[PDB]
């Protein structure tokens, strides 16, 4: 349900986070 | 009336969890950019033209 | 239960010990230093590894191999200084814990504090042989100096050191000796630490007071992590403090000169950490006596226990036990003092009247305080 | 007896914006969480650098 | 050039000129005997002790 | 058992905190060390590397770098046939070892600059306070020529030929050669010899410093927000009794 | 033959009494023993007021070392009010453990 | 074994507490602790200041001395004569 919105937030923030941690 | 500005900030971006990680990943970004660009700067204006980048000039293409 | 992630997996239920524990309200800030103990053996750990991972263990090396870490490699300069400056902060927070044991007699937990003692030896042991690492002068010298101090033994001694040593000098042999001992301690002494966690965990903390506060317990994790966290922060700001602003400061000797098998340290001395045992070693003429009382400096921790004369285990309501324990505590300050003194007369005659004191706080002054303070109070 | 109870001055340790004897919390309290995330927020953040 | 400026200076200050009479007596006041262990050093040393502290921090601001 | 006057307390330009290194002072006082020190004293750590650290390029350190191989060469090293180009070759060892040394001063054995400002007690303000340092033998003392009398020696001596000198050397930009004014450009180029460091490192307190005054006062917050629910508690006791 | 040695210790063990802080914290001299075994089973024989008590006064002074804030000047534990009320408890479980080891010489 | 419901037995104790939300982190910052700060370390003082003072008593003479006996080369025993 609530789950692809949050799969979708956790998505973006793994992604920032490599791009910039990285 | 209005939200206080923490109120604004917390509806938008601190309820979810997953809102809220992102807003941390984001800023630790902007943060770390301006951190460093106004201390580096904070730094190098202490010592002015004692390190190499004030002094390159002196041997440096003629 | 279904669900309950922590008591599913059986490994995650042993990990609530961070959690769910009952922890005393009431704590003085002298509390964390337990945590920062195990936050220190982790940061050697980690920092020495990477040190390990560019070092040789070589007399023709070694000081080479570390001048290379802090010159040619990347940010093996902090690195190394971290890892120096780190092994001060490990003994500065030691001490602290210890403190608190004999203060507030938490070795009331006769098994938790016997493990204590255990660990306390094995990290000085680790500290002694790393610093030997680097092959400086100072490093050279003391290894000798020490190990043949074990050689006032009468029958065997001598053999020994020489066992010890791998030869008749510490040449290759020796240094690539304490490499390996250095490296494998630290591992030893994670299980220790554990095992004393363990036998802890079976009885709770102290406190201020002095008395049980099952009354009055709290849930680990909401409070406690905090403020282990903030305790964190603090430790490691004193760290960088140190390491970023006055590498060597604390780091007394200077010695950055490669060990050359004959010379002259002027007053050669273990660090900071060592030098109340030296002081105590010094006062005795005989050598044989010296190590005895050498090594009862450090054991003498394990009789506490058996001193205790008092029926509240808490010195915070006993004022003739607070006078005395802070003496000992700046009786140990002046020993550590004497340790970087010259040879001679005044030192001399100060640092023997300063171990009889640092003996007599432990084992007639105070014990005597404790029936005094319990009478006066008709108990 | 047990209707003798009454719960502690509280005053001096809430604030400002949840004082009112008498007013409504709810669209008081909602900033004053986030002003409490809005810490923890930074903190994270700068801890991350 | 600079160095040697400034060091005078500072033994002109009442303490190197009360000091240097330390200095003074010792530097010719040794007997006949030249009792080796009359050396005097440890005169000299407090003389330059007091003019260097005053040394460098005048010195200093005379330097590139 | 003799006094050492040790205690000198140099004022600097890095003495402080924020304090950097002067790189022109760097500069200058490695001139210092490869005309008037070169010659007796090593400095094995030290590569060429400059650039960056000094100020002189790569170019400029290449062709400086160069020259020092051409005639000190790898010949010294053992590289039979080598001369000018490298950069990984360290600088020239005055004498192909200590031994030799030794002999060229007769006992004594020249102390690898490289550390000298770390290794020895007091750091580059007893270097400079000794090279600066070279006063007249007190009344009653007596002196073998290489014993030359120095203020600043533990054993009260030393077997110091004329360290520095007025005019000893020439600066490229026309720094005034006064002996002190050389000394503080040989020691500073020493301090950086002995901490590379000196300069990554105290712009990191610096963020190190800013940073912990953002997350100390902001952890202990959190920390009062927690406990703020057990140090705001009240009590009441009511026995049926 | 003490009459005036024994009636001033009176006045150092009051001095006393007041320089060891736990007066000031609400406690009272026989809350503050340590635990052990003897003195497990002593609280363990008290009543329900006398020991619902003590758990009061340990709840309301672990309270304060946990703040650092001492007591009232006016809430104080007066020495001349010394409730020695474990020690006839105290005494017994000792009185009864010595005959116990007693009786195991022989 | 269980810790938490297990550890004691307490009869007839209310307690009141409040949230972290509705609460300030910092009540009078400075003017609790000044009072009891200073009230404390005034009863620390005494008991803890003493041998530390000692200390630096012993650490000044003691240096001294050194100094002196050392630096006074002459001091043992006089020159003329
Ligand atoms: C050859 C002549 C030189 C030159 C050009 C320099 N030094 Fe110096 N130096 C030399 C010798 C033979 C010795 C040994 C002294 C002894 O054993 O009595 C020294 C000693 C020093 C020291 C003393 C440190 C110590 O041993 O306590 C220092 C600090 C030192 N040398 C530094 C130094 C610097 C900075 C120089 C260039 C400006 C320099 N020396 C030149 C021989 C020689
Ligand atoms: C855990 C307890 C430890 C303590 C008290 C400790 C302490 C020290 C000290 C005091 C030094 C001397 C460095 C100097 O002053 O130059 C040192 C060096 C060294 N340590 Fe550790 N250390 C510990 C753990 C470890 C571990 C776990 C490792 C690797 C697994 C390690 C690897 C090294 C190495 C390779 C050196 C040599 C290079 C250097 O001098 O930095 N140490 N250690
Ligand atoms: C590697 C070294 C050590 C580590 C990692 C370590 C770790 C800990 C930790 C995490 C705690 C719990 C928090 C606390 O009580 O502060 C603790 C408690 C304790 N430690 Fe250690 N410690 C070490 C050394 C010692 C030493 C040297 C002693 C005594 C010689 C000691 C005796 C105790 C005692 C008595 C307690 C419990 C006191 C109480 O809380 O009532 N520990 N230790």
């Amino acid at each position: 349900r609530n789950w692809v919105p949050t799969a979708q937030l956790w998505g973006a923030v793994g992604a920032v986070g490599l791009v910039s941690a990285t | 009336v209005a939200p206080t500005l923490t109120a604004r900030l917390y509806s938008l971006l601190f309820r979810r969890t997953s809102t809220f990680a992102l807003t941390i990943v984001v800023g630790a970004l902007f943060f770390e950019r301006a951190f460093d660009q106004g201390a580096d700067a904070i730094y190098e204006h202490i010592n002015e033209g004692k390190l190499w980048k004030h002094i390159k000039h002196k041997y440096e293409n003629k | 239960m279904t669900n309950i992630r922590k008591s599913h997996p059986l490994m995650k239920i042993v990990n609530n010990a961070f959690i769910d524990l009952p922890a005393p309200s009431n704590i003085s800030s002298w509390w964390n230093f337990g945590s920062l103990l195990g936050i220190c053996l982790i940061l050697q750990i980690l920092t020495g590894l990477f040190l390990a991972m560019h070092y040789t263990s070589d007399t023709t090396t070694a000081f080479s191999s570390v001048t290379h870490i802090c010159r040619d490699v990347n940010y093996g300069w902090i690195i190394r200084y971290m890892h120096a400056n780190g092994a001060s902060m490990f003994f500065i927070c030691l001490y602290m814990h210890v403190g608190r044991g004999l203060y507030y007699g938490s070795y009331t937990f006769l098994e938790t504090w016997n493990i204590g003692v255990i660990l306390l030896l094995t990290v000085m042991a680790t500290a002694f042989m790393g610093y030997v690492l680097p092959w400086g002068q100072m490093s050279f010298w003391g290894a000798t100096v020490i190990t043949n101090l074990l050689s006032a033994i009468p029958y065997i001694g001598t053999n020994l050191v020489e066992w010890i040593w791998g030869g008749f000098s510490v040449d290759k042999a020796t240094l690539t000796r304490f490499f390996a001992f250095h490296f494998i301690l630290p591992f030893i002494i994670m299980a220790i630490a554990m095992v004393h966690l363990l036998f802890l965990h079976e009885t709770g903390s102290n406190n201020p007071t002095g008395i049980s506060s099952d009354v009055d317990k709290i849930p680990f994790h909401p409070y406690y992590t905090i403020k282990d966290i903030l305790g964190a922060l603090l430790l490691i700001l004193a760290l960088m403090l140190l390491v970023l602003f006055a590498p060597d400061l604390l780091g007394d000797p200077d010695n950055y000169t490669p060990a050359n098998p004959l010379n002259t340290p002027p007053h050669i001395k273990p660090e900071w950490y060592f030098l109340f045992a030296y002081a105590i070693l010094r006062s005795i003429p005989n050598k044989l006596g010296g190590v005895l009382a050498l090594a009862f400096s450090i054991l003498i921790l394990a009789l506490i226990p058996l001193l205790h004369t008092s029926k509240q285990r808490s010195m915070m309501f006993r004022p003739l036990s607070q006078c005395l324990f802070w003496a000992l505590v700046a009786d140990l300050l002046t020993l550590t003092w004497i340790g970087g003194q010259p040879v001679e007369h005044p030192y001399i005659t100060i640092g023997q009247l300063a171990s009889v004191l640092y003996f007599l706080l432990i084992l007639v002054l105070m014990p005597t305080a404790g029936t005094i303070e319990n009478k006066l109070l008709k108990w | 007896s047990h209707t003798d109870i009454k719960v502690p001055d509280f005053s001096d340790y809430r604030r400002p914006e949840v004082l009112d004897s008498t007013k409504s919390s709810k669209e008081s309290s909602e900033a004053r969480k986030g002003f409490s995330y809005l810490v923890t927020a930074t903190t994270t953040v700068g801890v991350a650098y | 050039d600079p160095l040697t400026t400034v060091r005078e200076q500072c033994e002109q200050l009442e303490k190197c000129v009360k000091a240097r009479e330390r200095l003074e007596l010792c530097d010719e006041r040794v007997s006949s005997r030249s009792q080796t262990e009359e050396d005097c050093t440890e005169e000299l040393l407090d003389f330059l002790h007091a003019r260097d502290h005053c040394v460098a921090h005048k010195l200093f601001n005379s330097l590139k | 058992s003799d006094l050492e006057l040790h205690p000198p307390s140099y004022p600097w330009s890095h003495r402080g905190l924020l304090s950097s290194l002067d790189h022109t002072s760097i500069r200058r006082g490695f001139q210092v060390y490869k005309q008037v020190c070169s010659s007796c004293h090593s400095m094995d750590y030290v590569a060429y590397r400059h650039l960056v650290g000094v100020c002189y390029t790569e170019d400029e350190a290449k062709a400086l770098a160069e020259e020092v191989e051409v005639q000190d060469g790898p010949n010294e090293d053992g590289e039979m046939f080598m001369r000018p180009g490298k950069l990984s070759d360290y600088f020239p060892k005055p004498y192909p070892n200590p031994e030799a040394a030794r002999a060229a001063n007769n006992g004594a054995l020249p102390p690898d600059l490289s550390y000298i400002v770390r290794a020895r007690h007091g750091g580059e303000d007893y270097v400079f306070s000794l090279l600066t340092g070279y006063c007249e033998p007190p009344t009653g003392v007596s002196l073998r020529e290489g014993l030359y009398f120095n203020p600043y020696f533990p054993g009260q001596a030393i077997g110091m030929a004329p360290p520095i000198y007025n005019e000893v050397l020439e600066f490229d930009d026309g720094t005034p050669a006064t002996m002190s004014q050389v000394a503080k450009d040989v020691c500073t180029f020493l301090r950086w010899a002995a901490e590379p460091e000196h300069d990554h490192r105290k712009r990191m307190g610096l963020k190190m410093l800013l940073m912990m005054g953002l997350l100390l006062p902001l952890v202990y917050a959190m920390k009062r927000h927690k406990w703020s629910v057990l140090k705001s508690r009240k009590l009441a006791y009511r026995p049926p009794k | 033959a003490v009459s005036a040695s024994s009636r001033w210790l009176e006045g150092i063990r009051k001095w006393y009494y007041n320089a060891a802080g736990f007066n000031k914290l609400g406690l009272m001299r026989d809350d503050t023993i340590h635990e052990n075994d003897d003195v497990k089973e002593a609280i363990r024989r008290l009543p329900e007021n006398l020991y619902d008590d003590r758990v009061f006064r340990i709840k309301r002074a672990l309270d304060l070392s946990m703040r650092q804030q001492i007591l009232p000047k006016e809430q104080w534990t007066k020495y001349e009010e010394d409730k020695s009320y474990l020690e006839p408890y105290l005494k017994e479980v000792i009185r009864e453990r010595k005959e116990r080891e007693e009786w195991a010489k022989k | 074994g269980r810790q938490f419901g297990h550890l004691t037995r307490v009869r007839h104790v209310i307690t009141y507490s409040l949230s972290p939300f509705e609460q300030r982190a910092f009540p009078h910052y400075f003017s609790k602790g000044i009072p009891n700060v200073l009230r404390r370390t005034r009863a620390c003082i005494l008991r803890v200041a003493p041998p530390f003072v000692a200390f630096y008593l012993v650490y000044t003479w003691g240096t001294q001395e050194f100094e002196k006996s050392k630096r006074k080369n002459p001091a043992a025993y006089e020159n003329d004569r």
